[PDB]
């Protein structure tokens, strides 16, 4: 935090934030997160399967966390000779093993494209990788659970699944979407946005399948369900980077002149001596009173910190010996075991590191104890831990003027253990074949060794960009249209933000079978236009041959109108079924429809030509309905249709 | 596009108070059917009490299609059910879902006529035992067929009070008399709303809250004749009843010319409350 | 939204206060708080 | 140095008088001797209430 | 008391730490005051007679 009032300066790199938007259609996003908690300062994941409303990306990140660091980044350095000259090649390939957790990236695209407030459902949290080539998975059952949960929320209108494509089979993918379409038909007020499984021919383990034809066979529901969703193709290439850490990236270094072991061994020989640890170990083994005491504590604390740093340097070099000793795994084991034992004096087994930490906290408290009482200056030592912590270094040094009665001690077991490490490492000197000096080291630790290689590698890593399914971008695009023109306007001929290009190119002679097809299962296209960039081209539903419901804007307009009308009639659940009610119900509905007409949603010169409403005995009800307790409401609407094809005819002028 | 719905009763709550329902000494609880109906015709709980859901409760009720209706003597909740049946909730309900309603008062004289020591305490009702920071005993919200009135068993103080108010997320302005919390599944089958498979019960749950009235000694003051007299035994305060006092034997130190005097019944606007007797002063 | 005031039998007083001769007044206020720390973050513009 | 005057384990904050370039001597800080109090740590809040 | 280390006849005390120990009241009292540091040099002269 900050203590002194004033202006602070910090230097960072990031994308600028977006401008907050006004409520419009509300999407729900179902998937995996990093925290899922209600109170940022504690570690309880209390939001699992508890839908929450988020206003901005900045709010998302205080409850759910960010992206997972990629574990698939490989860096390889090759050192050879050309006519006696040195020649180095630096190779950093696109990762083949990526982390399947796209919730964070998808939200960045959503907000970049104009999205407003939304609902987040966290179905679980991210798992660790098993190995560098063995990534985490997506569990189908978790996505179904999240879908069932969102059924009880009122506000959401759009359904999205950020990691459906990372699901193990196409069969599971299609099953999940069929369930979403069925939910939409049961409720009659939601719409589903669908992706293909992949933009490339994908192998199902038996046969090679084309992605558009496969989706058509996958979604095997009737028109009653198909009218509630739409699909887009292809995936898009964005401008976002991958998240990673330099402390997790290990360098492979091969060379014509091997020297991985020799370097590690020389560094360790420097380690096992008086200028590295004997001097440390030999030295380590009332307001005025507080000041004197505090000085003595600081001296010990400083000495402990040097011993701790020494441990870290040892692990860094020994690990290169282990990594480089490819042959004779018996030695790799001998080296590893020696190191593992050494570490026990610093780690939880007997933790020198926590003694140093605790003395620091205690030292601040005793210096501040003077603020208000002589009591604090006693409690800090005997009620609190100064006595207890110094004991962990030497059990009863106080027994004599010369430290004595060391029934236990945390010091100097280091001597023997360093000898064991060196001896094991030295065994590798005649074993190494081709590993160079940097082999097995981390990027974060090589900058002091060679910052030309280091800076070059970082530039290459950051050249790789993220690729995403188009669905979160489309939810964003829908929001822009709904606010600028209205829900009755087709969601097409819209440019997308943060998009470099479509993953594949679709020509106008290919789109013909996407737009019009014997099954009615239309697919909308994302296409690049000269001087315009990437646009959404087409706005049909999965029931494309339906004279009534083929357009997205017609279906969405009706869903909107139903939400409002429903609220108007629910007010009368246990009211008398008579003329007074029928009149009030009709008046409420007509006022709503008049306003929609005034705004241009409906066709017609006057309201009389735009809509009608009928409620009442002799119009919609009979004696039997009065007896049963039914109320019947009939409504009609004149809805505007778009132009799709403009034909220009040219000729010579006669004269 | 056809759309349909169907709604059925989910839960009923009976709201009573003796001050308005009793007639002098005659206890509402012991009245026959015609007598009970007659008294109810003049009663409306909204004359003194206000009841409404918390913000979280309102949000949940919208999501689960649960509606709130009211009558002069009661509250009924209703729920949307699946078409074609009587007992399957449209949306699945879970055992630990709950609804929280708040009580507050509008009648400034509630504390004079209601026999309940509410000083610095929260009144709490539920169908499931709470988990509170300090030891306490617990009894549930009474069922419609049980006897008794609201007493000390439903009052909370100190840390237990603080805890309950915080969990209910109440507004800083306070002004809350009490909190009612109902769980879909309670501590015993007879207090639950649903069965083990989620089916609505086939007998509507019917809970009751009933407040008792305060009693007092009546004192008659005659300034012009310079004499004072008191009754021998306490009488109940009621809104509509009448007690006739006409014997010398009813009073302690009755006046010389008792036969010419009339003794009116007291109102509940002013009363002296002490650890022993309560007193009502009436001027002649 | 700025303040409230409550005085009276049934709000701040009971029968016991009328008897003793007490008057109880309850007041709440929404009071504005200052900024102390301004943090300026700098970066290179990407383009 | 001001950091330990403004924020301290005891709440006993001390305000500082400091010189700024081009401005002269300014009063820097406005807390009370109960500086860790979420309700009363500011001088202006206490004085407004009085 | 002073802006310089001052001697109490026994020990040399730092002025900010000394005030903190000196004012030994609870929050109920501390909320009613504030302290400032250091002293200032003014432009006023001394009064004297030739």
């Amino acid at each position: 935090t900050y203590k002194t009032p004033g202006v602070y300066i910090e230097e960072i790199t990031k994308f600028p934030p977006s401008v907050a938007q006004v409520e419009t259609a509300i999407p729900a996003f179902i998937g995996y997160t990093q925290f899922a908690r209600t109170k940022p300062s504690v570690d309880s994941d209390d939001l699992i399967l508890k839908p929450k409303r988020i206003s901005s990306l900045l709010d998302f990140t205080t409850y759910y966390g960010g992206a997972q660091n990629e574990q698939g980044i490989t860096v390889k350095l090759t050192d050879t000779l050309i006519e006696g000259a040195e020649n180095r090649t630096i190779n950093v390939p696109e990762p083949t093993f990526k982390s399947p957790y796209l919730m964070f990236y998808s939200l960045q695209m959503y907000f970049a494209n104009g999205g407003g407030p939304c609902y987040i459902v966290s179905t679980g949290v991210y798992d660790d990788w098993s190995d560098s080539e063995t990534p985490p998975t997506i569990n189908f059952s978790d996505l179904e659970s999240g879908l069932a949960v969102i059924r009880k929320e009122d506000e959401p209108t759009l359904l999205l699944f950020p990691d459906a494509t990372n699901l193990p089979t196409d069969d599971e993918f299609y099953s999940l979407y069929n369930s979403a379409l069925m939910q939409c038909n049961d409720l009659q007020d939601r719409f589903t946005i669908l992706d293909t499984y992949s933009d490339q021919t994908y192998n199902d383990g038996v046969e090679d399948l084309d992605p558009i034809p496969a989706l058509r066979n996958g979604i095997n529901l009737t028109k009653d369900y198909l009218k509630y969703g739409a699909a887009y193709y292809p995936f898009v290439q964005t401008i976002l980077n991958y998240q990673y850490s330099a402390d997790e990236i290990v360098i492979q270094h091969l060379s014509y002149n091997p020297n991985a072991i020799a370097t590690a061994l020389d560094n360790l020989n420097a380690v096992n001596g008086p200028t590295f640890i004997d001097a440390i170990l030999d030295d380590l083994r009332n307001s005025v009173k507080v000041a004197n005491f505090a000085s003595l504590v600081e001296s010990v604390l400083s000495t402990l910190n040097e011993l701790i740093d020494a441990k870290e340097e040892i692990n860094k070099d020994v690990n290169s010996a282990i990594a480089s000793s490819e042959e004779d795994n018996a030695i790799k084991t001998a080296i590893s075991d020696a190191l593992d034992v050494f570490n026990e004096d610093f780690e939880g087994a007997d933790k020198i590191e926590s003694v140093a930490k605790n003395l620091s906290d205690l030292l601040i408290k005793i210096k501040q104890a003077d603020t208000n009482t002589k009591v604090e200056n006693v409690l800090s030592i005997n009620a609190l831990n100064f006595s207890a912590e110094f004991e962990k270094l030497l059990t009863y040094d106080v027994n004599t003027g010369l430290t004595a009665s060391v029934t236990l001690d945390l010091f100097a077991n280091i001597g023997t253990r360093l000898d064991d490490i060196i001896a094991a490492v030295s065994a590798a000197e005649p074993i190494d074949v081709n590993n160079g000096k940097l082999n097995g080291r981390l990027l974060s630790d090589i900058e002091p060794l060679d910052n030309a290689t280091y800076n070059t590698i970082l530039l290459e890593i950051n050249s790789h960009k993220v690729t995403l399914p188009p669905s979160s971008s489309m939810a964003g695009a829908y929001a822009r249209v709904d606010n600028d023109r209205g829900v009755w306007k087709s969601p097409a001929n819209i440019g997308l933000n943060y998009v470099s290009k479509p993953s594949v190119t679709v020509s106008h002679e290919e789109q013909e079978s996407m737009n019009v097809h014997g099954t009615g299962k239309s697919v909308n296209a994302i296409r690049s236009f000269v001087g315009k960039g990437t646009l959404v081209w087409g706005a049909r539903t999965l029931a494309g041959n339906d004279n009534e419901w083929r357009y997205i804007s017609v279906r969405r307009f009706f869903n909107m109108a139903e939400e409002s009308i429903k609220k108007a009639t629910e007010q009368f659940v246990f009211e008398p079924n008579d003329g007074n009610t029928w009149v009030r119900v009709r008046a409420m509905i007509e006022n709503f429809l008049i306003l929609q007409w005034r705004a241009g949603a409906l066709a017609g010169a006057k309201p009389e030509h735009a809509f009608y409403v009928k409620v009442g005995l002799g119009q919609t009800m009979t004696a039997q309905d009065i007896l049963e307790g039914n109320m019947n409401v009939e409504i009609g609407l004149a809805v505007v249709r778009p132009a799709e094809f403009i034909i220009l005819k040219f000729s010579h002028k006669m004269q | 596009m056809q759309v349909s719905s169907s709604f059925r009763s989910f839960l009923k709550l009976d709201i009573l108070h003796s001050y308005f329902l009793n007639d002098g000494e005659k206890d509402f609880s012991s009245m026959n059917e015609e007598e009970s109906k007659t008294q109810l015709k003049s009663y409306n709980w909204k004359d003194f009490l206000e009841i409404y859901p918390s913000q979280k409760t309102s949000h949940m009720m919208r999501g689960n299609k649960i509606f709130f209706k009211s009558f002069n003597d009661s509250i009924i909740l209703a729920i949307k059910v699946e078409s074609g049946t009587e007992n399957q909730p449209f949306n699945e309900l879970y055992e630990d879902e709950s609804m929280t309603f708040l009580l507050s008062l509008k009648d400034q004289y509630f504390g004079n006529y209601t026999d309940l020591d509410l000083a610095d305490q929260l009144l709490y009702f539920s169908n499931k035992t709470p988990v509170l920071p300090e030891a306490f005993t617990f009894k549930p919200i009474d069922r419609i067929n049980q006897s008794g009135t609201v007493g000390e068993e439903y009052l909370y103080e100190g840390e237990n009070k603080k805890h309950l108010l915080e969990e209910a997320h109440l507004n800083p302005g306070g002004g809350v008399l009490g909190i009612i919390q109902i769980y879909m599944k309670g501590d015993t089958p007879v207090l639950s709303l649903i069965n083990n498979d989620g089916t609505l019960k086939n007998s509507l749950p019917h809970f009751k809250i009933h407040f008792s009235n305060r009693k007092s000694t009546w004192k008659y003051i005659n300034l012009k004749d310079d004499f004072e007299t008191e009754t021998k035994k306490d009488y109940p305060l009621t809104k509509f009843g009448f007690i006739l006092l006409d014997k010398k034997s009813d009073f302690i130190s009755p006046p010389a010319h008792f036969e010419k005097y009339v003794f009116p019944n007291p109102d509940a606007r002013r009363i002296k409350i002490t650890p022993t007797k309560n007193y009502s002063e009436i001027f002649i």
